[PDB]
């Protein structure tokens, strides 16, 4: 996608968008296709006529760059086919609608959508997105990307947890291992030092944990309280916009 | 003991045979009335054992320092013994090396002490310690203005 | 590479150092990978920091364990090697097994004569009421006839 | 403050200025707190519903975006927002 988009004068995400764009309708062209259809040609010995005998591939690069036209002509951004990629999209037909003048004035009218608003447009393309959504994907999806925080935190704790009991038990050993010992600065001097090294260790083990206990505060607050999608919201979301 | 700065103990079976670095006066060697030396310092401290030993018995023995010093590096104050001639707490010892060596930059005149502690006497050690004529303590400094 | 040198310097400097050092990658898809060899070269000069100023110097010990501790090793069987492998000279493919871990067999015209690492006891002999080594590491191991 | 400022087309000084004005109002704010609303998410694996879960966030991003937009529309400097910053300031309320 990086190179096919740094061939034309595009970005990579509006190109790894139209290939998939294409990956529905004619169903014959595939990304795993067009690499195929590539590497039989330009062997040790590349050459014209052998682009004039694998017609496939005179096919698919003229059908991407009818892509291409109408994504300069329409100006699209990466989110706006990224909206057109959605499983159902604008639900006249299914996902990734084919090039005919129903499309072609689709994006006109969304186009003019664009300019009414007089807001950001990635509102309206999250806006828009939950009108196409149902939000009962949305709210388990949120709900799944939380309990991964949750997880990622108390995994941290965890983790830091083992190395502060690590940092105690050597401590402990080293404090018992420790007797009179009447010469202090040739033999006695060497313990003390490699304690209290370490009771630094203890205290920036401490401050990370007194941080991370406010992380576990925030995130079980933030995320014990997505109740309130109840549908009517993004209409005012649009009465907003 | 001989004193706290020179002395000959064991606490355990480990014995320690302390020796003192202002007691070693090497001062002295390079007096006054000839004028040299502002700073005198360590290079390289090599260690001989004529001990019998045999075909493959081996010492083990330790060498610390006792006095402060916050210019030795990181872990040059230890050195072991493992052959009895003439050897350093290095594998092929080279002084044209980017490292440094163990007690390199430590003053002749100061009030450490060499530890010199050799391993648990109760144990293999015994038969070994026991044909023990004296320590050699090849010491090599630095005279340098 | 950058890879390669983290995981070398974990073998020496301690991993309780070199932790936030590639945990991230630099390339951005986003854009087009700008500034992603700054984040090396950042990662880098850290890393070469750590081991400039956390490498210490070694300790060496050079130790002769010969292999006249099969009749010591671990005195429910035991046995002189000299003799045995005389004994195994005639009538092949037979075995006295000492353990599974010290042994002396021959499966085929090849005989082993092995050897455990741990019944070596090699931590005896610098052992504790002496503050040293944390690790232990073999750096060679050369062998005599 | 400085990777703040140049995410934006700020100054250093004047963001200094904005978050402790910010720190005043609406005293939820710390940046403290933000750095460690930062850290919560942006996790081994970030992404969006990450952002959508984690409202704090985007309470705190708009609400400094609008004091952007303050000291964009005023053309304040970084001593103008330390004079205001004194804690008394104009003597009509308190300090902020």
């Amino acid at each position: 996608y990086r190179s096919l988009a740094n061939g034309f004068h595009l970005k990579a995400n509006v190109v790894a968008g139209l290939v998939n764009w294409l990956a529905k309708n004619d169903s014959e062209f595939t990304l795993e296709r067009f690499w195929q259809n590539i590497s039989m040609t330009f062997a040790e010995e590349p050459s014209l006529h052998q682009l004039e005998v694998h017609q496939p591939l005179l096919i698919q690069c003229q059908k991407l760059s009818q892509y291409v036209l109408i994504a300069q002509w329409a100006e699209l951004s990466e989110q706006e086919i990224a909206l057109i990629l959605l499983p159902n999209g604008i639900d006249n037909r299914g996902s990734a609608p084919s090039p005919s003048i129903t499309l072609l004035k689709l994006l006109s009218e969304f186009k003019l959508c664009q300019q009414e608003a007089k807001v950001s447009q990635s509102e309206l393309f999250d806006i828009m997105q939950q009108l196409i959504t149902d939000t009962n994907e949305k709210q388990e999806k949120l709900r799944n990307s939380a309990d991964k925080v949750i997880r990622s935190i108390a995994k941290s704790i965890g983790s830091i947890n083992n190395s502060m009991d690590d940092i105690d038990s050597t401590i402990s050993i080293r404090n018992g291992s420790a007797t009179l010992f009447p010469p202090e600065h040739p033999m006695y001097k060497a313990l003390k030092l490699e304690v209290s090294n370490l009771e630094k260790s203890k205290i920036q083990l401490e401050g990370k944990k007194k941080e991370e206990e406010i992380k576990l505060e925030q995130a079980k607050d933030n995320i014990q309280s997505l109740i309130n999608n109840w549908d009517s919201e993004i209409i005012i979301r649009l009465a907003d916009a | 003991t001989g004193n706290e700065q020179d002395f000959v103990e064991l606490k355990n079976s480990t014995l320690i045979a302390s020796l003192s670095i202002k007691g070693l006066n090497l001062v002295e060697d390079y007096p006054e009335t000839m004028h040299l030396g502002d700073i005198r310092r360590i290079k390289q401290i090599s260690v001989s054992l004529p001990a019998l030993l045999g075909p493959y018995q081996d010492v083990q023995a330790t060498l610390d320092y006792a006095g402060e010093n916050t210019h030795l590096a990181k872990g040059c104050t230890a050195l072991a013994i493992s052959r009895g001639m003439n050897d350093s707490g290095q594998f092929q010892l080279d002084f044209n090396d980017g490292k440094y060596l163990p007690f390199e930059g430590i003053d002749i005149s100061d009030k450490g002490t060499l530890v010199l502690r050799f391993p648990n006497a109760t144990s293999k050690q015994k038969l070994l310690l026991q044909s023990l004529s004296d320590i050699i303590l090849h010491i090599r400094y630095t005279i340098r203005s | 590479l950058c890879l390669m040198a983290k995981a070398v310097l974990e073998k020496e400097v301690d991993k309780a150092k070199t932790d936030g050092l590639f945990i991230r990658s630099g390339w951005n898809d986003l854009y087009q990978g700008l500034l992603a060899g700054e984040d090396l070269q950042l990662n880098l000069q850290k890393l070469e920091n750590v081991w400039l100023m956390e490498e210490q110097r070694a300790l060496e010990v050079e130790r002769t364990v010969s292999l006249a501790q099969h009749y010591q090793q671990l005195s429910d069987h035991k046995f002189n090697l000299a003799e045995i492998v005389t004994g195994y000279m005639a009538q092949d493919k037979d075995q006295k097994t000492g353990n599974e871990q010290d042994f002396v067999e021959l499966k085929n015209s090849t005989l082993i004569a092995s050897l455990s690492i741990k019944g070596l006891n090699l931590v005896e002999d610098y052992p504790e009421t002496m503050h040293l080594g944390d690790i232990r590491r073999i750096k060679q191991i050369s062998v005599s006839l």
